[PDB]
């Protein structure tokens, strides 16, 4: 059903990010849990390149997180 | 079978009844009959019009109740002034200057009853600020088309400002016979009464209003003209040496010299001096 | 001129003016691309292949 | 009981036409009917009118007749076509009011509890007044004065009916009674505003003079209660202008710097542009 | 008379407008706007408002029954 509409919305967002073309110094970042389902149009280099994974609390870091929060 | 460049002397109160009835029954396409009399063939005059509630059936001849119409006519004869029924009016929000199929049918019944029974289209929704549409036409029999068509008679009057709508052209109405010219009974003792009394502002010109909202208004005025400062700045460095009109056409900015003209500055200047003169006039009155 | 834009009328929809292209700007980028430069001078190390 | 009434620009002309059409055979000068409308928030409005032939005799002002069955049938038809419309009062022409008004009000108040009277000046257009409103109050003239009729005037203002702006603009289309031509129009606004102020205040001065002569009964018990404060209100003290020497004169002097100068500069820019164009055209024509 | 006439013609309804997002200013006195329900139709652009706030793909305001750029 409305999935085609979502695809068209992403297509326009791809159009806008291509229209950006480094004209100014603004930045765009998406946060996702799994990038497997994401469309290749954004996933391909030339539109967005830097892929960063933020893992689980990393027990040594987890104790650091608790100390910071506490 | 004679329909010259006919004109309707519609009355102002008939207009007011039309707009009030249309404003009341907006989406219902309320119906009514235009109370006019054929003093002669083409100088039809309408002095009064009434409002009737459309029945739940819709656009039907029985919706205009005959007994109710007769009682209303008797009431007008006893109190007021009697007037014949040779026309009808209808708020038409659906589309423009033409008649729907049912409207054509009920107008045909009216034409059978009356002599002409003009078909008047008044659009209550399109009339918003300046243009109210009152177009009147006649239904014709099949004989008028097979003879010399365009029943518009030999004169150069109904061709003045005769622009039937495109939906009216493709309907038979406003195309069967002609479009009737409209006139307004702007007689004196009536029109002078309206202009003198209704649009009443007679001692309201003494308002002072020095700084009721004007101190911050002047702040906005300075800010807006500061934008004009940047705009009139931007212009003086554009100012190219290649016939600046050539530069201006392809680089329109609607700046102070071009669109935000001196007239706006005059409006600001007039506003200031008016408050000045009013304050100063009452200051010398304060004795 | 086919594959262009035009202006119509309200009811009869009669032509008013042949507008410039509107389909192309809107859906120019769906899954394709027009000609880039990327000249062969930038391509290097694969001379024996080109 | 109503706080105030507001008359629409919707019924004034209808009443005048009704006066004209029924005055062809009835030259009594007295046209009596009912004004219909609505009263919602202590603001009474009139939306419809109707006239009935009406004859009078000067003998105690008790000779008259109406068509009440036809008038009642009109009200039922008007309510059937528009439920919100109701008889808000009854109107009579002839601003020189006679004594039958109390009998008419008593008879018609079965349609409206707060019966009101309305006078429409069909021929008179004195300054700008189309009509006047009247409220019936007979609950003792004053604290220490004898009984009287005392029909007072509830304040009336001409309202702004909707959808009639299109018609009135098309109707007149000649005077353009709007702020158009801001400078000149406001000058005309100042002109008849002074004309109205001078005429009305002269009327007040004449009333004070005639009260002094005593040829007419004196309604001082409300005249001085309303005019004493008017006279003693301190709008003549000029020391607040001293405290506000720059009341706006600062805005006056910036407008001189920033409206007259700006107009001079832009006009100067146009002329020197034209002079350059004319000089170039003259030199390069041949 | 003509200053009065010039101040006469500038009524333009002066009434509550509506929004259909502008697409792009093709030329002067001609334009293409997109109403929110779609119904993308060519309109006429008045000289009152122009490039100073006529950015290509920003939401604009249009007359209620006219849908004209204001």
């Amino acid at each position: 059903g409305a999935d085609r509409e979502v695809q068209r919305i992403l297509l326009e967002l791809l159009n806008q990010m291509d229209g950006f073309d480094q004209n100014v110094n603004v930045k765009v970042i998406m946060a996702t849990n799994r990038a497997d389902t994401l469309d290749p149009a954004l996933l391909r280099p030339g539109r967005l390149d830097r892929k960063i994974e933020f893992p689980l609390p990393d027990r040594r870091q987890k104790r650091l997180i608790f100390s910071t929060i506490t | 079978a004679v329909d010259t460049a006919e004109q309707v002397y519609i009355s102002s109160l008939a207009l007011l009844k039309m707009l009030k009835h249309g404003r009341a029954g907006v989406p219902m396409e309320v119906m009514g009959l235009m109370l006019g009399e054929f003093v002669d063939d083409y100088t039809v005059r309408v002095i009064d019009v009434f409002a009737m509630p459309q029945s739940g059936t819709g656009v039907s001849v029985e919706a205009v109740d005959p007994v109710f119409q007769a009682k209303m006519l008797d009431m007008l004869k006893q109190t007021g002034r009697p007037e014949m029924v040779v026309g009808w009016y209808h708020s038409h929000p659906g589309f423009g200057c033409w008649l729907s199929g049912v409207d054509i049918n009920t107008q045909q019944s009216f034409e059978a009853l009356s002599e002409r029974a003009v078909a008047v289209v008044v659009d209550p929704i399109q009339s918003v600020k300046g243009k109210v549409v009152i177009d009147a036409f006649r239904l014709i029999n099949a004989n008028m088309m097979v003879l010399g068509h365009e029943p518009r008679q030999t004169t150069s009057n109904l061709g003045h400002l005769n622009k039937p709508s495109i939906q009216a052209l493709i309907h038979g109405l406003n195309r069967h016979y002609y479009s009737i010219t409209i006139n307004y009974r702007k007689n004196e003792l009536e029109q002078k009464m309206l202009l003198n009394l209704h649009k009443k502002s007679w001692m309201e010109g003494l308002t002072l209003q020095d700084y009721s909202e004007h101190c911050k208004h002047n702040e906005s005025v300075v800010k807006e003209m500061l934008e004009l400062a940047k705009n009139y700045n931007k212009a003086v460095e554009e100012e190219d040496k290649m016939t600046p009109e050539q530069l201006a056409i392809k680089n329109v900015g609607k700046q102070d010299p071009k669109r935000h003209l001196e007239e706006h500055v005059d409006v600001l200047m007039t506003s200031n001096i008016v408050q000045c003169l009013a304050a100063m006039l009452d200051t010398v009155v304060f004795k | 001129t086919p594959n262009c834009r035009v202006a119509l009328r309200n009811d009869s929809y009669t032509l008013h003016k042949i507008l410039p292209n509107k389909v192309d700007p809107l859906v120019s980028l769906m899954m394709v691309e027009k000609v880039p430069d990327s000249t062969y001078e930038m391509i290097g190390g694969l001379d024996k292949q080109i | 009981a109503v706080q105030k009434v507001v008359v629409h620009p919707l019924v004034l002309l209808s009443v005048v036409d009704h006066f004209n059409r029924i005055g062809k055979v009835g030259n009594q000068k007295r046209v009596v009917g009912v004004l219909l409308g609505s009263w919602q928030k202590k603001v009474l409005d009139v939306s419809n009118s109707f006239a009935v032939p009406f004859d009078e005799d000067d003998k105690d002002d008790s000779v008259w007749f109406l068509d009440h069955d036809y008038l009642e049938n009109m009200y039922g038809m008007f309510k059937k076509v528009n439920a919100r419309e109701r008889i808000v009062g009854w109107y009579h022409t002839g601003p020189k009011l006679h004594k039958n008004d109390i009998a008419i009000n008593e008879l018609m108040k079965r349609y409206c509890p707060n019966s009101v009277l309305v006078i429409i000046d069909v021929k008179p257009k004195d300054l700008g007044l189309p009509t006047e409103a009247y409220i019936s109050v007979e609950e003792v003239h004053d604290d220490g004065t004898p009984t009287s009729k005392t029909f007072e005037h509830v304040t009336s203002e001409i309202g702004a009916e909707e959808a009639e702006e299109v018609g009135v603009e098309h109707l007149l289309r000649d005077i353009k009674d709007t702020t158009v031509g801001t400078l000149s129009q406001r000058i005309t606004n100042q002109v008849h505003g002074l004309k109205g102020l001078n005429s009305k205040l002269l009327d007040i001065r004449s009333y004070l003079e005639k009260v002094a002569t005593g040829k007419l009964p004196i309604n001082h018990q409300i005249i001085y209660q309303l005019q004493d404060v008017f006279n003693l209100l301190p709008d003549v003290s000029l020391q607040e202008f001293v405290k506000a020497f720059y009341l706006k004169t600062n805005d006056q002097m910036v407008v001189v710097y920033l409206a007259s100068l700006i107009r001079s500069v832009v006009a100067l820019h146009n002329l020197i542009n034209n002079k350059i164009a004319n000089r170039d055209a003259e030199k390069k024509e041949g | 008379e003509f200053l009065h006439a010039q101040e006469e013609v500038k009524r333009i309804q002066s009434i509550p407008l509506v929004i259909g997002q502008f697409l792009e200013a093709v030329d002067q006195n001609t334009a293409i706007v997109g109403s929110t329900t779609g119904s993308n139709y060519y309109v006429r652009i008045l000289s009152t408002i122009d490039r100073e706030l006529l950015k290509p793909n920003a939401s604009v305001a249009l007359h209620k029954h006219s849908n004209a750029l204001v």
